[PDB]
């Protein structure tokens, strides 16, 4: 997660994806409708 | 650049939902219990438990 | 297809910081901010719809917000987006805004309501553009070299970038119900209602005209508008209509990520 | 102290544009956070969104600007609405007689004070031609009332507009009359009733009568009273 | 209301935790031994960083 | 959001008792305040809250609450204390009024009162074959009307409406009418006006004949 | 080429199976049309014919 | 100027005479514009961005714009353990202190 | 007990001897009631009376 290559695909237009972002869903805050989640930030944008 | 895709949450009043498990690239889902969500004009669910 | 916006309408949604430090339901909630353009342009998705109005027609001088149950019109001239300081908006059509933005650790987007209120939504967002080349320059010079970069192009085309639409969930409203003493009446301002009670009520259901529920105590009564003839983006931060998902449809989101020189 | 004043009721046609009256006083002599609330019959209260504290700019709440499309006056104590192109469903008491209602989004905030309340004008969205009070029952023919020790009453039906004036036995029984229910119905016509609660032993001494008056018809009601379980009817 | 910094990507070694940290804004990391001398240490981390404790 | 939820929907007490009303909300931050309405009467301020308080009637009221919910209490109910009682916190961002609690001081209670008058006999062409209802004095309320035309059950073409209370008595009420044409009032003679109130289940009944 | 479907029926996408201005006449059309149907390569043209309908007010 | 409590107005001293001006044209800014969050009489609440200066100002009846500027190092203290910039959707509640928006005595 | 003074004569701080409309019946003199005492707790009730007016419409 969050290093270079935390998402991988064989070509730009390919429909295959491997991803390892460690997306973890979290309890919504009381009295609200949102979906909070924790995830390693995009490892490509870090690398850039 | 990955895209994290999140549909509208399903909230069921007065009963337990269950995980409609599927294979997607880093899929995760979870059921949170005892919610009482509000829309702008009222509570969404009928009861508060 | 560009005129999909006859079918789908703006909404309220829960904003974390409505400019005064409190969270509240806002016409202006921003659902996603995306910063893939290496030129530092920013694409922002918002619960308004802009470049259209009520009486579903394109109009570049207007936007429509959700005035709780009814879509309503306001001037594009008083939309704003700012970060650490005012951004210049470089394109607006549908749910989507392009802006060019100074460096800042927040994004706040807002507009002036038809009744002369100012509404905004504020998200924590680290806007710090990547540097193009080998000099951390601040604004383009009148003399220089050209380097490859990328931009959200200023065209409202059929982009092949797609966002899904769904019908709303049933919209609850405590003002659909009144305690007439000894009973509660459901009342219908010309939107079809779903209702439910547990006061020994054998006949929970639907109506398109005012109804009395006998013996009812208003605490044990519930009502929501239900026959939505318009759709929404299927955002987080509004409930799903049913466990199965919903019957869909799509919108092509404007402003595609073209490669270009800077 | 603060005090609010309004016109008693407004007789208005649907689809018209109508002023709704106010003036404010009582310790202020000039404007101070004036606002409106409006309640249709059988509803709970609802703040009249077109008028939160409008004393220098006209308001709306969220919702409103449907058929309740409205503007409101800022001027010295004189917080008039102009409710425009109204419909039958807008028949309500319009309480201008209301306390400082501290707003928000709009970035300023207001005192708690002594507060103020009062009357709320009935905008009577109506088109019925005028009609007399007991022309349906007690003026033309008959009455009978089948029993109970003080179960005596009078009836007024299918009439317009208010106010009716009513009295029992030339006003002599007004010590033991109870002034009793009236309505405005979905037909656009009113209905009204009255009772005397004096028990068998103290109504039985009377050969007894009751009366009604109504200026918008120029008519008078009278009928003789004859119970079935009074002391004179054993 | 204050944010919670997102979960680090931890991994282990012989007498170590190795943590990869993802701050959205300057975030304090503190640590102590649970023994008789806590040897308390802290830092603000302002960008992605790997710590070995 | 917030959604002011008054916990008691309805209450009834003897005079001499103390009432307490409660309201639940997700956050408060600025003064919600209490006001009441007797049927047809002008409101007035009871009390303000959220941290300070102030109250408008010479004191027999008090109000308090934090961390969950906000409250009003009336010390020794006695005279015209019958009303629906409401709490509210004004315009701003979308948030709505409170739903209200009915309360009153108890009557010298009795079974349903009912009216059974003839309409009028001369002018049946106007619709005075129709029979008219008024109800009074019952307690509590589920006082639905039942009708009979010449000893046959009827429920149709009914002029449904809601009346104000018994004023000085302050017990519940309603009024209605069976809408009937012409000839059957002249062919025939008899009616019954009846009330299927929860306090009896089977109705109170009154009847008359066109012979009186 | 390839084409669209609706319930018991298979038909070409670029004009509606319901009468034109079909969203203005029967706006819940999508609630029959688009349960699993979103996978059709013709859906983009079904959408254009349904909403940007070239209705009887327009001309060509 | 007539001592009436019009929310949309403010009054200032024109030489010897109190004179009126529009509330909507009052501003406070530091490094950038502050959200006003309450005012009454001599007092203003504001939520301000970090900055080394503060200025308050208003447009006059005679259309001229007045302002006043003080050096004022504003850098509000952290709550908890993170130097965040605006409140999130998801987090924890921590105790802090606030000027309440009510004009109570 | 607690009390307020008219620079000489002394009274309970529910009202000054001038009564409501005070600042409009003894203008500016009304404020000197607070000059030579404001240290006793009752003086905010003298202020409450002194700056409250009773025009002809008032009826509590």
């Amino acid at each position: 997660p969050g290093q270079f290559g935390d998402i991988q695909s064989r070509t730009p237009e390919s429909e295959d994806v491997y991803a390892n972002t460690q997306l973890v869903l979290q309890r919504p805050s009381a009295g609200t409708v949102h979906v909070p989640y924790s995830q390693a930030p995009s490892g490509f944008k870090y690398w850039l | 650049e990955y895209k994290t895709v999140i549909p509208s949450p399903y909230v069921k009043c007065c009963g337990t939902a269950e995980c409609k498990d599927k294979s997607l690239p880093d899929y995760s889902c979870k059921v949170f219990t005892g919610v009482y969500p509000f829309m702008w004009g009222g509570a969404y669910c009928f009861c508060d438990t | 297809n560009f005129n999909v916006y006859k079918a789908i309408r703006p909404y309220l949604a829960h904003c974390p910081d409505c400019g005064e430090g409190h969270s509240c339901h806002s016409p202006v909630a921003l659902e996603r901010i995306r910063n893939e353009a290496t030129d530092g342009t920013l694409k922002i998705q918002v619960s308004l719809q802009i470049g259209i109005k009520t009486d579903d027609s394109h109009d570049w001088t207007k936007l429509r917000y959700m005035d709780n149950h009814m879509p309503a019109d306001a001037e594009r001239a008083r939309l704003f987006v700012r970060t650490s300081a005012p951004c210049t908006i470089t394109g607006t059509m549908g749910h989507f805004i392009l802006a060019r933005c100074p460096k800042g650790e927040t994004l706040t987007v807002g507009f002036t309501d038809g009744r002369k209120i100012s509404h905004s939504c504020t998200h924590p967002f680290h806007h710090d553009p990547p540097v193009i080349g080998r000099e951390k320059f601040h604004s383009r010079p009148q003399h220089g070299r050209e380097l490859p970069c990328s931009t959200y192009a200023q065209s409202t085309a059929a982009t092949a970038e797609e966002i899904e639409v769904h019908m709303p969930p049933d919209t609850p409203d405590r003002t659909l119900m009144s305690q007439q003493s000894g009973n509660v009446k459901i009342t219908v301002n010309s939107q079809t209602v779903r209702y439910k009670c547990n006061c020994g009520d054998s006949n929970e259901g639907l109506t398109t005209t005012d109804k009395v529920i006998n013996n009812c105590k208003v605490d044990q009564c519930h009502a929501a508008v239900t026959n939505h003839k318009k759709w929404q983006y299927n955002s987080p931060l509004v409930p799903r209509n049913a466990e199965l998902g919903d019957r869909k449809g799509k919108v092509h989101i404007p402003f595609p990520l073209a490669n270009v020189t800077c | 102290e603060v005090q609010l004043v309004q016109s008693g009721a407004e007789v208005k046609k649907p689809g018209s544009s109508v002023k709704v009256s106010c003036k404010a006083f009582g310790g202020t002599f000039s404007s101070y956070a004036i606002t409106w609330v409006r309640q249709a019959p059988g509803q709970g209260l609802e703040w009249m969104g077109g008028i939160i504290p409008i004393l220098g700019t006209t308001d709306y709440a969220q919702k409103f600007q449907g058929r309740v499309t409205i503007t409101a006056d800022k001027s010295t104590s004189t917080a008039y609405m102009e409710l425009s192109s109204l419909r039958s469903e807008d028949t309500a008491v319009y309480y201008c007689a209301r306390d400082p209602p501290t707003h928000g989004g709009d970035f300023n905030y207001y005192y708690y004070g002594v507060a103020v309340w009062g009357q709320g004008t009935t905008v009577t969205v109506s088109s019925a031609s005028t009609k007399g009070p007991s022309v349906f029952p007690l003026a033309p023919s008959s009455k009978s009332t089948s029993g109970g020790t003080a179960a005596l009453g009078c009836l007024v039906k299918d009439y317009f507009p208010e106010p009716v004036t009513v009295s029992w036995n030339s006003g002599a029984l007004t010590s033991g009359v109870h002034t009793f229910p009236a309505v405005l119905q979905s037909s656009g016509l009113y209905s009204l009733s009255s009772v005397v609660t004096v028990p068998s032993s103290s109504l039985g001494t009377q050969t007894y009568i009751c009366n009604v008056n109504h200026k918008p018809s120029n008519t008078k009601v009278d009928k003789k009273v004859e119970p079935k379980s009074c002391d004179k009817t054993h | 209301r204050v944010p919670k910094a997102r979960n680090p990507t931890v991994t282990y070694g012989k007498n170590q935790v190795i943590m990869l940290l993802y701050p959205d804004h300057p975030t304090l990391l503190s640590y102590r031994n649970m023994g008789e001398e806590p040897n308390y240490q802290e830092e603000w981390v302002t960008h992605k960083k790997e710590i070995r404790l | 959001e917030i959604v002011l939820t008054q916990s008691p929907g309805t209450l009834s007490l003897s005079p001499g008792e103390r009432a307490t009303l409660s309201c639940r909300a997700s956050q408060s931050n600025n003064y919600l305040a209490w006001y009441q309405q007797k049927p047809g009467q002008a409101p007035r301020l009871l009390i303000y809250g959220a941290s300070i308080r102030a109250t408008g009637i010479p004191d027999r009221f008090s109000g308090s609450g934090s961390g969950t919910d906000f409250t009003l209490t009336i010390s020794r109910l006695a005279p015209e204390d019958f009303a629906v009682y409401y709490c509210q916190q004004y315009g701003s961002s979308p948030l709505t009024f409170g739903p209200g609690t009915k309360v009153d001081i108890k009557r010298t209670v009795a079974a349903p009162s009912v009216f059974i008058f003839p309409p009028s006999d001369e002018q049946l062409k106007s619709g005075t074959a129709s029979v008219v209802c008024l109800l009074n004095n019952f307690y509590p309320r589920e006082a639905k009307v039942q009708w009979k035309v010449d000893n046959a059950l009827q429920s149709g073409n009914s002029q449904e409406s809601v009346t104000e209370q018994d004023s000085k008595d302050s017990t519940y009420s309603l009024s209605s009418t069976l809408t009937l044409s012409k000839a059957d009032y002249e062919k025939h003679k008899v009616y019954a006006c009846e009330v299927t109130h929860q306090g009896l289940s089977s109705p109170v009944t009154k009847s008359f004949n066109r012979g009186e | 080429p390839v084409m669209c479907l609706l319930a018991n029926t298979t038909f070409p996408c670029s004009q509606p199976p319901c009468t034109p201005c079909c969203y203005e006449k029967e706006p819940e059309e999508t609630l029959r049309m688009l349960e699993d149907n979103v996978m059709r390569p013709g859906y983009y043209q079904l959408l254009q014919a349904s909403l940007t309908c070239s209705p009887h007010r327009q001309r060509r």
